[PDB]
């Protein structure tokens, strides 16, 4: 007896997104409405009236696609997702059997620009520039490190870490960069 | 405000009706009634011009639509149950512009039954004052005597009703109590006084 489904969707920036209605035969349905609430824009609707196959749209300026086929619910598509696409998408289907709902929280992910390099007096630097969300920088093995986060207006975050290791029996280090778009381990050879 | 709705507090095991009045120009297509639940809301019935009234199997012989219309809808429980107590939503679905809810909550009551036992012996008197209602009623003594012996006990039924019994043991109607002994019982903000006197002569 499911009538509502909340879902969080994560999409890499620049990649495809596809959003599906509650799963019901199109002959059964009466009215199907998509409701889009984007960051810093008002609510917004694309409606489809089944019996007469009519549509209406308050949704211009949101840069999304309404994909329709015969005898299937319409779906939302975004070929290449951008930051301004972040927000709330909801397909509201209603049949004589009542109201149904599928809510989507779309979050855009930015992979960080990662740079790394050795330095003066057995030091190293490791940077994950403007990723979303912020990445996390670890080291192997543990050294004398200072790590800082700067937030940018476009919701990206830069994380920068610099480390020293005093003179003993360590000559190779690893910068470990963890992020949803994929972790990586970068190797460095100390000066 | 978009939808006009009033919460309803009506009597248990009797008829109860909920109504929504949608105030707007745009004619809706279909009206849905749902029972607000944790998890998803539950679909109860729809009214549409295209399909008429459609009650979900679950509510088949428990409700009907009392007001057929896209602007004004009423649902009616024929004979309520504690299950039927809770919160309900009327959804107006209009082409081209989202939807509009109206939440109306239903609460069922049982009118109180009060027992008054007065028992007089040698000069002194003991009164017991029992009351069974839903919600629980409030017993208090207005023929005060500042002192006295007195205890109040309550019981909760598998019915859902709640009984409160207050035992007051007077020792002598002198400075103990005035010319009237009042058991006052409050039931949902309403007090009724039960007054007991005593006429002799000379
Ligand atoms: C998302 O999920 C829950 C449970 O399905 C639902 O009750 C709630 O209304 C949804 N959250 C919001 C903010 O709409
Ligand atoms: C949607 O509505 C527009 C403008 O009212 C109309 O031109 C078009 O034929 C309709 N298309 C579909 C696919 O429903
Ligand atoms: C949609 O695309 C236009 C380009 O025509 C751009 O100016 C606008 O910022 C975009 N809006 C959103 C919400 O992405
Ligand atoms: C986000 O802001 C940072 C800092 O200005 C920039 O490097 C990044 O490319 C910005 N824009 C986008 C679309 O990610
Ligand atoms: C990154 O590391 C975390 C633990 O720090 C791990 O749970 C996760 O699997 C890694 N992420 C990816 C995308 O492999
Ligand atoms: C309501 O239903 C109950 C059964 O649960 C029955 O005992 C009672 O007599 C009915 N009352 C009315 C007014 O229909
Ligand atoms: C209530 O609805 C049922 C359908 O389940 C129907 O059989 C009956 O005629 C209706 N009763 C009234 C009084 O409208
Ligand atoms: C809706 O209700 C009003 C009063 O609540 C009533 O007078 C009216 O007939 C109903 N509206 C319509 C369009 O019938
Ligand atoms: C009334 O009073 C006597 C004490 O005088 C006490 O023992 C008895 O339990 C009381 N009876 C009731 C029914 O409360
Ligand atoms: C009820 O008993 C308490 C002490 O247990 C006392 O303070 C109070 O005065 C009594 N009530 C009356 C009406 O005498
Ligand atoms: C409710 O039913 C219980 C039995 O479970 C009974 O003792 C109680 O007094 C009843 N109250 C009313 C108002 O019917």
């Amino acid at each position: 007896p499911l009538t509502q489904v909340n879902t969080t969707v994560s999409v890499q920036i620049g990649t495809k997104a596809l959003l599906c209605c509650f799963s019901i035969p199109l002959t059964k349905a009466v009215l199907i409405t998509w409701i889009i609430k984007l960051r810093g824009l008002p609510s917004c609707t694309i409606a489809y009236k089944v019996d007469t196959k009519t549509n209406e749209t308050s949704c211009l300026g949101r840069n999304i696609t309404w994909a329709s086929t015969p005898d299937h619910s319409p779906e939302l598509q975004i070929s290449a997702v951008t930051l301004q696409h972040e927000g709330t998408y909801t397909c509201e289907t209603v049949t004589p059997e009542g109201n149904f709902e599928k809510n989507y929280d779309l979050q855009v992910l930015v992979p960080p620009e990662v740079t790394y390099f050795p330095e003066k007096n057995r030091s190293a630097v490791c940077e994950a520039m403007a990723g979303k969300p912020a990445a996390q920088i670890s080291w192997s093995p543990d050294g004398d490190c200072v790590t800082t986060s700067e937030s940018h207006s476009n919701g990206t975050v830069t994380v920068r870490s610099t480390c020293h290791w005093e003179q003993n029996n360590v000559s190779d280090v690893s910068c470990i960069v963890s992020h949803l778009t994929g972790n990586q381990s970068l190797s460095i050879e100390l000066g | 405000v978009e939808v006009v709705t009033q919460d309803e507090r009506k009597a248990l095991h009797t008829t109860a009706s909920l109504r929504c009045s949608l105030k707007t120009s745009q004619e809706p297509l279909i009206v849905t009634w749902q029972k607000k639940k944790a998890v998803s809301p539950e679909n109860m019935v729809t009214y549409s011009k295209t399909h008429g009234v459609v009650i979900q199997p679950a509510y088949k012989d428990r409700i009907n639509v009392t007001e057929l219309g896209l602007w004004n809808s009423s649902i009616t429980f024929w004979n309520t149950t504690l299950e039927d107590e809770g919160c309900y939503m009327c959804l107006f679905n209009t082409f081209g512009s989202q939807k509009v809810s109206g939440t109306a909550c239903l609460t069922l009551y049982v009118q109180p039954i009060v027992h008054l036992h007065y028992n007089y012996f040698e000069d002194h008197l003991n009164i017991t004052c029992s009351a069974t209602a839903r919600p629980a009623p409030a017993i208090s003594w207005k023929g005060t005597g500042t002192g006295i012996e007195n205890s109040t006990e309550s019981h909760f039924h598998s019915n859902g009703t709640t009984s409160v019994t207050s035992i007051l043991r007077v020792k002598d109607p002198k400075t103990q109590v005035g010319k009237e002994v009042i058991c006052q019982v409050l039931y949902l903000g309403n007090v009724i006084d039960y007054k007991q006197s005593l006429d002799k002569g000379s």
